[PDB]
C-alpha cells in the first residue's frame, strides 16, 4: 500500500543507475508495478513495468536499454536503466496495482511511492 | 421475535458460511498465483470443487435423518469443516496436500449443509406464522457471513498470506462449533429420531469410513475434471432416462433445468467475473482503494440489502421468468460497460459491476432462495438429490464457460482482455435473455400443470 522508491541519482550519458520499489505490508508479488517518470514540464507516462505473473511492459523509446524485473523472495521490484540518455532525466515513481494487467494511465494504479529524481549529463570527459 | 434456537441456527450457520466464502473468494487467485495453474485450469477446478461441494449436500441429510441425527451431524460436519480448513492452510507447507484439503472441505459441507436448516425447521410449531420471516432470516445469516469473509479475505491473504486466511476459516468453524455446544440445551427437545437414540458407533464408522472414502475421490476427480465430467454426464444422463421412465413433476424438471442456468451464471462471480474485475475495472470506488477480489462481496451485500424489501413486497414460472431476465440484464450490463464506457487505457467504471452485481443478485432472489421452497410445493428425497447434483452440474458447466475469458500470464493490457470479456458476456446475456424468453412463452403451459 505504501512502496519506497531508492536508487536515483546523477549520471553521465551512457551510464547505469538501478531502481528498487519495496513495499511496506502487503506482499508485492500481488501486485502489477509500474515505472513512470515525469520529466520538467512534462505529464507522468508509463516508462517500464511487470504484472504480477512475469508478464512485462515498455515503452518504445526504453527498449533495449531498460529491463524490469522482480524479486518475489527480496519482495522487491527492479528498473535496470543502461544506456542512459539526457532526456531520461525525470522524477521516476513506481506504482502498483493488483493483478495481472499494467494501464498506461497513473490512474489504473491506486498505490504510488514519493519519486526518485534521476538526472543524465551531457557530461563527457575531455579528449 | 423468534424462538431463542432460532439465535443459535443464525450464527452457527453466519460463522460456517464465513469460512466456506473465505475460501470460495480467494480460491481461483490461489490457484493462479500460488500454485501457478493457468486461468483456465483453475477456472476448471473451481467448477469441480463447487461441484462437489454442492451435489454432495444429499448424503448430510440422510446421515442427519437417519443415522447419527440433525444436531449430532451438525457437529460432525463442523468438525470435518473446520479440519478441512485447517488442513488447507497447512497446504501451503504441504503442497501436495491440496486437493485432499478441498476434498474434505466438500465433505465436510456435504455433512453440514442440510443439517442447520432441518433443525431451524423443527424450532417452529408446524404452522408458526414466523417461519416465512425466520427463513427470510436464515438466508440473511447467509449472506452476512458471506458478505464479511467475502469482503476482507482477499484483504486477509494479501496481508498476511493464504495460511493465516484459511486459519481464520477453521477459526470461524471452531467459533460454530462453541455456540453450538454453549446453546446445546436450547435444542434438547429438537431433533430428527436417531438425535434421541443413543449414539450407534456401527453407524458412525460407516459414516466416517464412507466421508474419508469420498474425500479420496473428491481430491481425484478435483485433480481430474476430465473424468468429473464424464462422472456427472453419465449421472445426469441416467438419472434423466430413469426420470423420463418413471405432471406435476414435469414442472419441478424444467425448473430444474432453467435452475441450472441460473447456477452457471452464479459461478462467474468467482472466476471470470472476478478477473474481470481485476483486469478491466477500476479498483477504486467513492474514494476509497479496495481489493478487486473483494468485488465478490457486492452479490451478499445486494441480497442482504434486498431481501428484507423483496420479502415485503404469475406465481412460480413467472418468479422464475424475472429473475433469468434479471441475470440476463446483469450480463447484458457487462458487456455493455466494456463496449461503450471504457477508459482509454481499457478500464470501466465500478459502479458499472456494482450495477451487474445488483442484477445478478435479484436473480437470485427469484430463482434459487426461491426454488427448492415450491420445488417442495410441486413433489421427494429423490428431487431434492436431483435438485443439488444438477446445481453440481451447472457448477462444472460454469466452469468450463468461464475458461472462455481466460487470459494467459503474459498479457498485461487491458484493451486486450476488454473485448474478451465483452465477447464472452454479451454472449451469456443474449442467451440467457433467449432462455428468459422461452420461459415466458412456457409460464402459461407451466401455471395450468400446476393446477
Ligand atoms: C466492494 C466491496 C468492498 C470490500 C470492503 C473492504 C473491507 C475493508 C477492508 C478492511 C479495511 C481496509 O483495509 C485496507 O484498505 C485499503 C485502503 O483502503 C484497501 O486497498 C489495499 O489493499 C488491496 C488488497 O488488499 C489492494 O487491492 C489495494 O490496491 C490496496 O490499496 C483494502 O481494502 C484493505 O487492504
Ligand atoms: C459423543 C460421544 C463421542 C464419540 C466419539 C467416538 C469417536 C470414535 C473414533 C473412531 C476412529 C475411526
Ligand atoms: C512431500 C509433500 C507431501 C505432502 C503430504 C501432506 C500430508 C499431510 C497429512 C496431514
Ligand atoms: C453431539 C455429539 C456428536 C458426536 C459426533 C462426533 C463423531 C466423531
Ligand atoms: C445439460 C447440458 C450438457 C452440455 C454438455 C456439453
Amino acid at each position: 500500500v505504501q512502496l519506497v522508491e531508492s536508487g536515483g541519482g546523477l549520471v553521465q550519458a551512457g551510464g547505469s543507475l538501478r531502481l528498487s520499489c519495496a513495499a511496506s505490508g502487503p506482499t508485492l508479488s500481488n501486485y502489477a508495478v509500474g515505472w513512470f517518470r515525469q520529466a520538467p514540464g512534462k505529464e507522468r507516462e508509463f516508462v517500464a513495468g511487470i504484472n504480477w505473473s512475469s508478464g512485462l511492459r515498455y515503452k518504445d523509446v526504453v527498449k533495449g536499454r531498460f529491463t524490469v524485473s522482480r524479486d518475489n523472495v527480496k519482495d522487491t521490484v527492479y528498473l535496470q536503466m543502461n544506456s542512459l540518455k539526457p532526456e531520461d532525466t525525470a522524477v521516476y515513481y513506481c506504482a502498483a496495482r493488483f493483478g495481472g494487467m499494467l494501464p498506461l494511465q497513473p490512474s489504473g494504479y491506486a498505490n504510488w511511492g514519493q519519486g526518485t529524481q534521476v538526472t543524465v549529463s551531457s557530461h563527457h570527459h575531455h579528449h | 421475535q423468534q424462538p431463542r434456537p432460532f439465535f443459535m441456527i443464525f450464527f452457527v450457520e453466519l460463522w460456517e458460511r464465513f469460512g466456506y466464502y473465505g475460501v470460495q473468494g480467494v480460491l481461483a487467485v490461489f490457484f493462479v498465483k500460488q500454485l501457478g495453474f493457468s486461468q483456465e485450469q483453475a477456472f476448471v477446478t473451481f467448477g469441480a470443487f463447487a461441484a462437489l461441494v454442492y451435489g454432495l449436500i444429499s448424503i448430510g441429510g440422510y446421515v442427519g435423518d437417519h443415522l447419527l441425527g440433525t444436531k449430532r451431524t451438525i457437529v460432525l460436519g463442523a468438525l470435518v469443516l473446520a479440519i478441512g480448513y485447517f488442513m488447507t492452510g497447512m497446504s501451503l507447507l504441504k503442497p501436495d496436500l491440496i486437493f485432499i484439503a478441498l476434498g474434505t472441505i466438500a465433505v465436510g459441507n456435504g455433512l453440514f449443509k442440510a443439517n442447520p436448516a432441518s433443525l431451524l425447521s423443527k424450532c417452529y410449531p408446524p404452522k408458526d406464522p414466523r417461519l416465512d420471516g425466520a427463513f427470510t432470516l436464515f438466508y440473511m445469516s447467509i449472506n452476512i457471513g458471506s458478505l464479511i469473509a467475502l469482503s476482507l479475505a482477499p484483504v486477509i491473504a494479501d496481508r498476511f498470506g493464504y495460511s493465516v486466511t484459511y486459519n481464520l476459516c477453521g477459526a470461524g468453524l471452531i467459533i460454530a462449533l462453541l455456540v453450538y455446544i454453549a446453546c446445546r440445551g436450547m435444542v434438547k427437545d429438537i431433533g430428527s429420531e436417531p438425535d434421541f437414540r443413543p449414539m450407534s458407533f456401527s453407524k458412525l464408522l460407516y459414516v466416517l469410513l464412507g466421508s474419508v472414502v469420498m474425500i479420496f475421490v473428491c481430491a481425484w476427480l478435483m485433480h481430474n475434471v476430465e473424468v468429473a465430467n464424464l462422472v456427472l454426464i453419465v449421472l445426469s444422463i441416467v438419472v434423466t432416462i430413469i426420470f423420463f421412465r418413471q405432471n406435476k413433476m414435469f414442472v419441478a424438471f424444467v425448473l430444474m433445468l432453467e435452475a441450472v442456468v441460473f447456477y452457471i451464471l452464479y459461478a462467474q462471480m468467482p472466476t471470470s467475473l472476478n478477473f474481470f474485475a481485476i483486469n478491466n475495472v477500476h479498483h477504486e470506488i467513492l474514494g476509497f482503494s479496495i481489493n478487486p477480489v473483494s468485488f465478490q462481496a457486492l452479490n451478499p451485500f445486494w441480497v442482504v440489502l434486498a431481501s428484507p424489501i423483496l420479502a415485503g413486497i404469475l406465481s412460480m414460472p413467472m418468479k422464475f421468468t424475472l429473475g433469468m431476465f434479471m441475470c440476463s440484464l446483469g450480463f447484458l450490463t457487462a458487456a455493455a460497460a466494456g463496449m461503450w464506457f471504457a477508459d482509454a487505457q481499457g478500464l470501466t467504471s465500478p459502479w458499472f459491476i456494482v450495477l451487474v452485481y445488483l442484477f445478478q443478485s435479484l436473480g437470485e432472489l427469484f430463482i434459487s432462495a426461491l426454488g427448492l421452497a415450491m420445488i417442495a410445493a410441486l413433489v421427494m428425497g429423490f428431487i431434492l438429490g436431483m435438485w443439488f447434483l444438477t446445481q453440481a452440474a451447472a457448477f462444472l458447466l460454469g466452469g468450463y464457460v468461464a475458461t472462455f475469458t481466460a487470459v494467459p500470464d503474459n498479457i498485461t493490457d487491458p484493451l486486450e482482455t476488454l473485448p474478451v470479456y465483452t465477447n464472452v458476456f454479451g454472449k451469456i446475456g443474449l442467451v440467457t435473455l433467449g432462455v428468459a424468453v422461452v420461459m415466458l412463452l412456457m409460464v402459461p403451459w407451466l401455471k395450468r400443470m400446476i393446477a
